[PDB]
């Protein structure tokens, strides 16, 4: 019965870039969302802010969240990574839509990507809890940065993430 | 394995069953002993994954060896995810997800996969990785089975000389050791636990002898 | 080794009742173990099974309504019988099997 | 045989001698145990009526089988003719003639011949086809050839059940060479021939019972 | 078989005689014992459903465990025509009709269909889904045919400890082979059941220990 | 022999060590029994005359069925040449010569020879005819060395009915005669030598009784 | 026979250091397995380190960043250095040898 939303705002090489918003699903997926927002609010005491986007696919994905190896490799959870595939009723409509990253079933972290395309074939493999609200137009800046193989030609940092009101 | 074919393209085929037989025979026959592990390399040549994992399931004895094997295999390939992790994301249409230390070991790979990673270009020989892996589980299992120590490997009175040393380099083999360990060895053990006739002729030849000159020299006391 | 038969009595219709049958040694030691009854001028019927390893399979008028379970600590044959009727009147011998068929010695059932 | 090369095309090949020593030799040490059918049919894959004559003719003993088994053929060949008749006429250049009964049998038909049919458009298989006849003759002699009636296995007193029950569906396999009900005798017989120990177990079990779950029981 | 030729087209070929005398074999030496199981399978590699029925038919023994592979088979089928319903309809020209139980055990499938599905795009493996059944059903024989009971494997006073354990894990590995649930019950009932002294040395290496440290310990 | 190639050409290979071995082998162990004539068919299938007579010249033993084999191919070749003589005259170049009844048998033709007429368009079948040739002569060595006359092919008084009639049947073939001859024989010889216990149950079956029937019937004599 | 004696073990304040050793007859390289363990009146005998011929030293998470064991063959003797000790380290400490059968040492006891 509860939607939040979270901001983020990006930087390019320090410049400011925009602050972008997504709404989270917490109604479908709360124990997902909430792994999230807490990443995104620093409250456990670690969290998204300094991280970076690691890979970068135009017409792809958006891809960050790994602050403990800040490469690709291990994405942590608030349950020590180790969290559960929540459910997978959600599907992979669109432009917006905010997944975890997963390495394989059930090896979610931190680690999430922004759809910029429509993407079917994630369907039923990664876990749907959010979709960009607003600045999906900075969202499809960033992609100006990456290239096919995901690395970034430019450093696209998250200067701040909270819970927005 | 994947072979050459006729043209170019490298292709799987079915493991043959005249190698599967060699390999359960040869196990049957000659257990751990040393001159299993080029063989098991041999008859393993292009070999995927899978076909590998065939090979070790079809041994029905030596459980205790292939229970240890396993836990061996388990071991490195522990040590393959921390060198190379798995980096993590969404897998982009017609590119190759990243092998786990498991992929490689065939236990949560497909065949599909397996032939996946093998033919690309550039190709990430899984197969190769874990013919390594396995080999070194075998050595440690020959040295454990290994039944006398060079110290306990003397000549035998009635025994031809040539014989004698047949065993003692034998008994090194599967002791593996090193080079310099095997020329410390003999420059010491060989010629003080051979007989008393064949131990009076060798010392009589002096230093600096070969042991082609020793094995000619002793070929006498039959 | 001895075999016991136990847990008959007296329950009206709509119950519920659970008959237990005591083995000498252990029971999980049997390769197999079941119920039959047999009732006044009726044939003897055949009431459930449990083969080791395997679902347990009860008879097709109660298959429906009854379970039964083993607990090789208490040595018994635990037929759970659900959704009681008045036809389940008999005398009831349980029989486990070990490669040598062992039988109960029976217990009257009347339900109403 | 007539096989696929490695272009599309369809190509006759010589019998191998690894086939040929191999139907000699299964015959030679199995006789005519109820598999030595499959094993027929496996090592005739893809045989012209000439090959399925070799194999058959390669064999030294048993011929009192073959003597019968050319009987079951001339019998199909006639049931052949008759519902298939040959239509007479003059042949058309490049046409191929149509195939009497003793043209499948391989009696009457060159080697070309043969795979001239097998290979056409629409294929007219007479390999496939004679295959059959010699699957029904074998058949038969399978069975007169079963060394005892499904009503005298009888399970020993210090039999393993286990035993029993092998020898209880090799004998009910090579009757009727399987392919039959199966299910009514196993119901019936299998119980009643069971050793008086075992017997007492089985008819303890009651209604519905997996093969698996009377072994276990009678363990 | 299904092979690819030069061409990387997917063909049918003939199975050999050495694979069938190999699996012939192989179960007349090791029955069913555990390892049996994979050498059927890497046997089996490309088999159609018919080369899947002619290996097991071409067993002569063992009709017991042959009838319990055919009553699993006939369980797994059913399942598969719940769980995946054929869709009844007239077969569109160059359309090919959808498999059933039956058709992927090979008992109402041409070789032709059987080929069709197999060599589709997008595949149907009907040859991989028969082989999951008939693998499912050997493993269930295995651990009916083990002749121990884990339980009653206890290492000898005199026993070397590398022969007891390889007695216990051949045992081990004949209940329905080998897994990670093997693994609970193996760092308990291994110890407990080894010979007075060389228990004492088991326990006093501590937890954690590999075979390896135990076998040399043991030595 | 003369075979398909991967393309539709016909090209030459050499005979095989498994099919020397296989014929050498059979020879050894059944000699000239019945059976041998349809083995040495499929062996020899495709052969060129050089690979017939080699697969001859292989063998060791009985060399008076060889010898008597020599005989035959040489009236049959003098036949070839009565009824297709060899048309004399200048060669043109690029055509073959025609072949004699010793060229067929391959003693004064060249292997090239023996490929060339082989592969002709419209081909003459030179390996073929020898074929025929060297069956019809060990047609008749099966025959002279058949060891018993179904005449004295009698039911003996422990064997059982199945054994009998095998062993008459065997006979029957070396015999070859007719199927007319195996039918009028059967009718007659198969009761009368049958054993007398064996008999009682033939002659009470009564007539047109089936070979099926009857060898069914006498399954309890033992 | 093999015979195993201990010493070293006493009181100490919290971070200091200490050896224990546990001197065997003939030649440590013949023992097929050594190791140690510890038990405090009340607790239950913990398992502390373990060297096993031809394979590296194992030792308890409970100690592993502040103990280190080690095997001098000059000495016959087996070392376990125990740096850092705390309170809840106080136990006595027991050292076993493997060969033919299982022997063990009488204990040195330790207190923080």
């Amino acid at each position: 019965m509860v939607n939040p939303t979270v901001f983020f705002d990006i930087a390019v090489d320090g410049e400011p870039l925009g602050r972008v918003s997504f709404e989270l699903f917490a109604d479908k997926v709360p124990k997902t969302a909430e792994n999230f927002r807490a990443l995104s609010t620093g409250e456990k005491g670690f969290g998204y802010k300094g991280s970076c986007f690691h890979r970068i696919i135009p017409g792809f994905m958006c891809q960050g969240g790994d602050f403990t190896r800040h490469n690709g490799t291990g994405g942590k959870s608030i349950y020590g990574e180790k969290f559960e595939d929540e459910n997978f009723i959600l599907k992979h409509t669109g432009p917006g839509i905010l997944s975890m990253a997963n390495a394989g079933p059930n090896t979610n972290g931190s680690q999430f990507f922004i759809c910029t395309a429509k993407t079917e074939w994630l369907d039923g493999k990664h876990v749907v809890f959010g979709k960009v609200k607003e600045g999906m137009n900075i969202v499809e800046a960033m992609e100006r940065f990456g290239s096919r193989n995901g690395k970034t030609s430019k450093k696209i940092t998250i200067a701040d993430c909270g819970q927005l009101e | 394995p994947i072979v050459q074919n006729l043209q170019g393209q490298m292709v799987h085929q079915c493991i043959s069953p005249r190698t599967l037989n060699a390999w359960v025979k040869v196990v049957e026959e000659k257990a751990f002993s040393p001159e299993v592990i080029p063989m098991f390399s041999a008859l393993s040549c292009g070999a995927t994954p899978q076909d590998l994992n065939t090979m070790l399931n079809t041994v029905g004895g030596h459980q205790a060896a292939m229970q240890m094997l396993k836990e061996t295999i388990n071991e490195e390939a522990a040590e393959w995810d921390r060198l190379h992790p798995v980096h993590a994301g969404p897998i982009a249409p017609g590119q190759m997800r990243e092998p786990r230390g498991s992929d490689i070991a065939g236990t949560t790979s497909t065949l599909q996969e397996q032939i996946g990673w093998m033919t690309h270009n550039p190709p990430i020989p899984v197969g190769e990785i874990y013919k390594r892996w396995i080999i070194l589980g075998l050595n440690k299992i020959v040295r454990m089975y290994s039944p006398t120590s060079i110290l306990d490997i003397r000549q035998g009175p009635k025994e031809p000389f040539r014989d004698y040393v047949d065993r003692f380099y034998k008994t090194l083999r599967a002791e593996q050791a090193s080079q310099e360990v095997k020329n410390a060895a003999t420059e010491t053990l060989l010629v003080q636990n051979a007989n008393p006739d064949c131990k009076t002729i060798l010392k009589a030849l002096g230093p600096g002898a070969t042991l082609e000159e020793m094995m000619t020299a002793c070929q006498g006391v039959g | 080794v001895q075999l016991q038969e136990s847990g008959g009595g007296l329950v009206q219709a709509g119950g519920s009742l659970r008959l237990s049958c005591a083995a000498s040694g252990s029971i999980s030691r049997f390769n197999a173990m079941g119920w039959w009854r047999q009732a006044p001028g009726k044939e003897r019927e055949f009431v459930a099974r449990i083969v080791k390893g395997f679902d347990p399979v009860l008879a097709d008028s109660v298959k429906g309504r009854f379970t039964i379970s083993i607990d090789s600590a208490e040595n018994t044959l635990a037929l759970q019988r659900n959704r009681l009727k008045p036809e389940d009147t008999a005398v009831y011998y349980c029989f486990a099997a070990l490669d040598t068929a062992y039988w109960g010695q029976g217990t009257q059932v009347t339900v109403s």
